[PDB]
RNA sequence: CUGGUAGUUAUGGCGAGAAGGUCACACCCGUUCCCAUCCCGAACACGGUAGUUAAGCUUCUCUGCGCCAAUGGUAGUUGGGGGCUUCCCCCUGCGAGAGUAGGUCGCUGCCGGG
RNA sequence: AGUUCGGAUUGUAGGCUGCAACUCGCCUACAUGAAGCCGGAAUCGCUAGUAAUCGUGGAUCAGCAUGCCACGGUGAAUACG
RNA sequence: CUGGGGCGGUCGCCUCCUAAAGAGUAACGGAGGCGCCCAAAGGUUCCCUCAGAAUGGAUGGAAAUCAUUCGCAGAGUGUAAAGGCACAAGGGAGCUUGACUGCGAGACUGACAAGUCGAGCAGGGACGAAAGUCGGGCUUAGUGAUCCGGUGGUUCCGCAUG
RNA sequence: UCAUGGAGGUAGAGCACUGUUUGGACUAGGGGCCCUUCUCGGGUUACCGAAUUCAGAUAAACUCCGAAUGCCAUGUACUUA
RNA sequence: GCGGGGUGGAGCAGUCUGGUAGCUCGUCGGGCUCAUAACCCGAAGGUCGUAGGUUCAAAUCCUGCCCCCGCAAC
């Protein structure tokens, strides 16, 4: 269980930081998250 | 056994519809009753509860056998008629405890085609 | 007397205020022990008076004990300074109020039972009176 | 629709005849079947549900589901929402020709088949009894059976009471 | 062994009933629905009732072994 | 340390014959491998297979498995084998899966063989792509110990296998109930584990029951 | 019933083979033969043994009191 | 009158008993289409009215359970004052719970067919 | 090849003996088909017609022998010391 | 801190009782918990409802699973307890990521620091036909100042100018 | 202060839950005398006995109930600072 | 009350790191011997104090009790 910060694929900006635990969740999380430097929607992958 | 009761359950439901959906006369609720030879239907407010408008298969007028479905569609198109007579102009849907299926969905989108706004 | 599982071990002295709630009226035997004043009374006291009872009755009657020793004390040990603490349960005890019935006897003649009841009184704290159906 | 036709042919004239109903919907029917294996064997191998829903879908002619624990249990070594046994609910004509299967056929294959208990009635007016050994059926050859294990056959009806039916099983042919 | 307890949360009510309130204000504070929302009225993630428009407090009964709160202007 | 702990399978009865192989010249792409000159093997038997690279091993093992008439395994042996290359696992399915899908045991007995072989809670759901290059010789031989089977027969598990592992397959081998045909350059441990021997030499197959 | 689920499963004729008793009903299985009964369908054929038609407590049961059991053994070997 | 739809703290319910009806509400009939079930046309969903008031449902009867429910008193109590002070008594005001007399098979409102 | 090996053990039915075959005889028929796939540490007989091996007879005895005492048939290896 | 000091215990956060029917309320007063977890144990839309008993039943028994009946909750509510919840906040399924960005009239609490609730506005989305709900979880604990360092980013500065 | 409207669960009371408990009915089951007996199942024992149920007691951390007071406010009432 | 421990007959591990029963002596049996010992060959003997929990599974991790050896208290 480990905290998890989420970077742009568009830009590479850290938007977000969470949670998971790290062996129920084994990969980089993707998750789509509001950019606020594109003013959209975008998909956001673990660092 | 002791079989169902229908009604009752329906009831069950359309008290968790209730609980999210009420009528007011800015925007009344538009109550769809269902049985096996017909459909009533009917506009009304809460906070008075004088049914201002209706409708249903069981009229001396507009009748007609196509299965009960596109006469489900005509009491649609016909409570907006006789509610847009009456100004109405937005309610919310009520689905009375039955599925947004079949013969509700073709009263819901005949009126939704009508002058009936939601 | 005891009771065999308890939820806290320790509680609150409490009040013995009040005429007592119920348990005044003798309903199940002919005779009883009616507590004129309030006091606390032992496991000890009622297994006594229970005996002093029973042999004077000699196996003979019926006895009804109606209290029962609920609640529990405490005692700090001696040597040992006030606080650290609140102390080690030592003793049940039953708070009976004015009024109560704590001895019931059915089965035996008049001069059996009031002297019966008479013996038992005067190992309680408590004065007491005799009072019939 | 063997029995069904049977049914309304014949039985429920004689049973109104017979009970003296007010109406014709007084008559009983059967509103169901519900057939049951009741595995526990499953807490500790997998292959032995591979076997008995297969086998119950063989014997009854449509998948059955999976039950599981409603609350766990250690004396059983069972925890809660582990799959325990199947069943199926054979209703219309498929109840019917289970029916009839049965009685026809698979009833007397039994090794001493003397009938079965008329006291086996809930009270309620429900009957039940349990096939000891699926191989009693013909539809699952023996070959295929690892280890044999029996089933609840609950034959539900609309009946008040267990005379009325009682005398519905009779007329079908239950002995 | 024993000695700690937490600090009070400084629960119950905020507002009275015949009390103008002006909107946002908090009017019953507690966990569950202890006191239901009611007519202008929301209940926020802690279970707080507080009020939605201007308006006067009243509380109400529902059926018998609840209540609620409303605000009317 | 580690130890494998194997459930008691079969039981049949030490001096039954369990393959008879006949004396026979072999070839794979019609070159000639190897003259076998004919033998017995029987229940029991810790059974080395000796060659050098390319020697006819691994294909003699795949005769045996195929059923070869002139290589008669007798009836209730079931066979049971282990690859150079570890085909034998199903690299779509997690161990559990692939493992308690090739147990005839049961559950508690499928997990105490993979404790034997020191597989933590972790690992069970890790598919078999994720593997060492140890960890899937270890989940084919649990594998094949939770199948009922009396005759193991094995090409080079030694490969991957740290000391502690090595020594618990010789213990395990060494101690079989039931029979066993296994192949291994180390000579550590075949020295160790060996009872009988076949070899393979100058093109010419031979069988002692000698270390 | 839902499609590709449930297994095939479809009218089928018992037969007794002890007496012949001819029977219709739904199942699963071909047993490999086939036949026209009750003109106007085809059904398959799953023969089996002793039916509801034969079975002796469907019908007579007093069958086989064969011997009493040592008893005329020894008078019928001793006279 | 009846089918929906509401409000009202169960005096509104639970239970029991009785009468009626494809005008409606139903049960029922079927799965041919939509759509459906860890399986199942039971449910949902669709298409129909052959049989029925058995049950749901409408109406009526009841005090068995439940619910409500005073009056009077008792408890406890604010304030004041007394004592003999594990506690208690008195004056004024308020005032239960329990229990009892008694009430209850609902009460109001809207729309549509007949 | 646990085999047409092996022949136990058991079931049924027979035969003899003897007043009598359960305890408690022997033999037969059918069926069953056990253990055993050459024996740990140790230990025994034998130098020639012997050892090994095969059958036979006698006594005791109604019946009851793998035991005992005699019989012949076949017939070796080895002895440095 | 401390019924002298000391030993022993405790030191921060949550929950009950004490706490005297608003709130608050002490003690080396009585009881227990926390320093997490969950990628579904969240969001929505739809669906339904538990414990336990009575029997009837093949392995299967006091008690696994099944049928009928009774049953306002005697269950469950990730976890302590209190409050609350069955017109769900309890259970399944589908689709998803609102476990969003900017903020926030106004209130609670409160020495300060901080903590708490927040309708609603805008942006751009998820679910749903729609109404509408969604700024984590039934609620209340799950945490720690600055100073100093590190990482990423930036139409900021850059000691004469670049 | 008066009137009016409200939150609130104390005192008390009560047992409608949870615990503690008395007496009675009744029992799964344990101990013994045993009948037996593959101790299988019975004669069963007041020697106990989970629970279940009827009546009656008890509660700071129990509540179907529930005051007085005190608190919040509203008012134009009536005084007062 | 505080520490150690409780595992075949004895002494000791193994526990911390869940699947693994071990070392030495001893016991029983058979051999050697005139017999005993020693030696050689085989075998048995522990459900890990106990009652409950957690876990797929416990000597092993958690809890209560009961015992033994020390140290204190008395
Ligand atoms: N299917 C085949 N087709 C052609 N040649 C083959 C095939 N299988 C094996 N061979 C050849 O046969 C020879 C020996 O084969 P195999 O791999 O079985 O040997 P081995 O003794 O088991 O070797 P190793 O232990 O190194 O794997 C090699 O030359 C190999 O290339
Ligand atoms: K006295
Ligand atoms: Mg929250
Ligand atoms: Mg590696
Ligand atoms: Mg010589
Ligand atoms: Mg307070
Ligand atoms: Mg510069
Ligand atoms: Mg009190
Ligand atoms: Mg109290
Ligand atoms: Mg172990």
């Amino acid at each position: 269980r480990v905290n998890i910060t989420l970077e742009c694929t568009e830009c590479g900006d850290r938007n977000y930081i969470t949670t998971k635990n790290k062996r129920e969740n084994p990969e980089r999380i993707e998750l789509k998250k509001y950019c606020p430097r594109l003013r959209r929607v975008t998909l956001h992958r673990e660092t | 056994i002791t079989k169902i009761d229908k009604n009752k359950v329906r009831k069950k439901r359309h008290a968790r519809v209730r609980s999210k959906i009420s009528g007011t006369e800015s925007r009344p609720r538009l109550n769809v009753f269902r049985s096996n030879k017909n459909i009533y239907a009917q506009i009304i407010d809460d906070v008075n509860g004088v049914t201002l408008a209706s409708a249903s298969n069981l009229d001396k007028d507009f009748g007609s056998a196509e299965s009960k479905v596109d006469a489900a569609s005509k009491v649609g198109e016909l409570v907006a008629k006789r509610a847009s007579e009456k100004g109405i102009t937005s309610v919310t849907f009520d689905r009375g405890g039955y599925l947004y299926h079949g013969r509700v969905k073709a009263l819901a989108e005949a009126a939704r085609e009508n002058g009936l706004e939601f | 007397l005891v009771p065999k599982r308890v939820k806290y071990r320790r509680e609150f002295r409490g009040n013995m205020r009040g005429r007592a709630k119920g348990g005044t009226e003798v309903a199940f035997g002919e005779y009883g022990l009616q507590a004129v004043e309030a006091s606390w009374i032992t496991n000890r006291q009622i297994e006594a008076a229970r005996i002093a009872m029973t042999r004077y009755m000699k196996r003979g009657g019926k006895v009804w004990i109606k209290i029962f020793p609920h609640k529990s004390y405490t005692s700090k040990p001696i040597g040992v300074r006030m606080g650290k603490g609140k102390g080690a349960p030592e003793g049940w005890v039953s708070p009976v109020k004015r009024g109560k019935i704590m001895f019931e006897i059915a089965g035996v003649p008049e001069d059996v039972a009031r002297e019966a009841l008479r013996l038992a009184a005067h190992k309680l704290p408590v004065k007491t009176k005799i009072v019939k159906r | 629709n063997r029995l069904k036709d049977q049914y309304l042919k014949e039985i429920v004239p004689a049973l109104m005849s017979k009970f003296n109903y007010d109406s014709v919907m007084e008559v009983p029917k059967i509103d169901k079947i519900v057939i049951n294996t009741g595995v526990g064997d499953a807490t500790a191998n997998a292959k032995v549900l591979d076997s008995a829903v297969e086998e119950l879908a063989l014997i009854t002619g449509q998948k059955p589901v999976i039950t599981k624990a409603k609350n766990s249990i250690a004396g059983f070594r069972l925890r809660e929402g582990m799959p325990i046994g199947a069943k199926v609910t054979l209703r219309g004509e498929r109840m019917y020709d289970f029916l009839d299967k049965l009685v026809t056929v698979s009833l007397p294959r039994v090794r001493d088949f003397r009938g079965v208990s008329k006291k086996a009635f809930d009270g309620r007016g429900n009957y039940t009894l349990g096939v000891r050994e699926q191989l009693i059926f013909p539809e699952i050859d023996y070959d295929q059976v690892s280890k044999v294990r029996g089933m609840d056959v609950v034959i539900v009806t609309t009946a008040k009471s267990d005379e009325e039916s009682h005398e519905l099983l009779t007329q079908l042919g239950m002995p | 062994s024993n000695g700690r307890d937490s600090e009070s949360k400084r629960l119950g009510a905020k507002r009275a009933d015949g009390q103008f309130v002006t909107g946002g204000s908090i009017l019953y504070r507690q966990r569950g629905t202890k006191i239901y929302p009611g007519t202008n009225v929301g209940r926020g993630g802690d279970d707080t009732l507080f009020a939605k428009t201007d308006g006067v407090v009243r509380f109400e009964r529902m059926g018998r072994d609840k209540k609620k709160v409303s605000v009317y202007p | 340390p580690i130890k494998i702990i194997t459930p008691d399978n079969r039981v049949i009865k030490k001096g039954n014959t369990i393959l008879s192989a006949k004396e026979t010249a072999y070839e794979i792409a019609g070159r000639k491998l190897f003259e076998t000159k004919a033998f017995s093997i029987k229940a029991g038997d810790k059974v080395a297979l000796i060659g050098e690279n390319a020697s006819g091993k691994t294909t003699f093992l795949k005769e045996i498995i195929q059923e070869n008439p002139n290589l008669l395994c007798n009836p209730q042996a079931k066979i049971a084998y282990f690859d150079q290359e570890l085909n034998g696992l199903n690299q779509t399915k997690s161990l559990l899966e692939n493992i308690s899908e090739i147990s005839v045991q049961t559950k508690q007995v499928n997990r105490e063989v993979l404790g034997s072989m020191h597989f933590k809670e972790s690992d069970l759901h890790k598919e078999v792509r994720m593997l060492s290059g140890g960890e899937r010789v270890k989940l084919l031989l649990s594998m094949l110990l939770l199948s009922d089977a009396n005759f193991l027969i094995l090409d080079q598990p030694t490969n991957y296998l740290d000391i502690y592992a090595m020594e618990a397959l010789e213990t395990l081998i060494k101690q079989f109930a039931g029979t066993v045909l296994f192949v291994s350059h180390d000579r550590t441990f075949v020295n160790h584990v060996a009872e009988q021997l076949l070899v393979i030499e100058n093109n010419e197959m031979n069988f002692h029951r000698m270390t | 019933m839902k499609t590709g689920i449930h297994p095939e499963y479809r009218p089928v004729v018992f037969v007794d083979t002890s007496t012949d008793f001819k029977f219709l009903s739904g199942s699963t299985k071909s047993s490999s033969e086939t036949i026209k009964w009750e003109d106007g369908n085809e059904y398959p054929l799953l023969r089996v043994e002793i039916s509801s038609d034969s079975h002796p407590f469907y019908t007579g049961k007093q069958k086989h009191a064969t011997a009493d059991g040592r008893v005329d053994r020894f008078n019928k070997k001793y006279g």
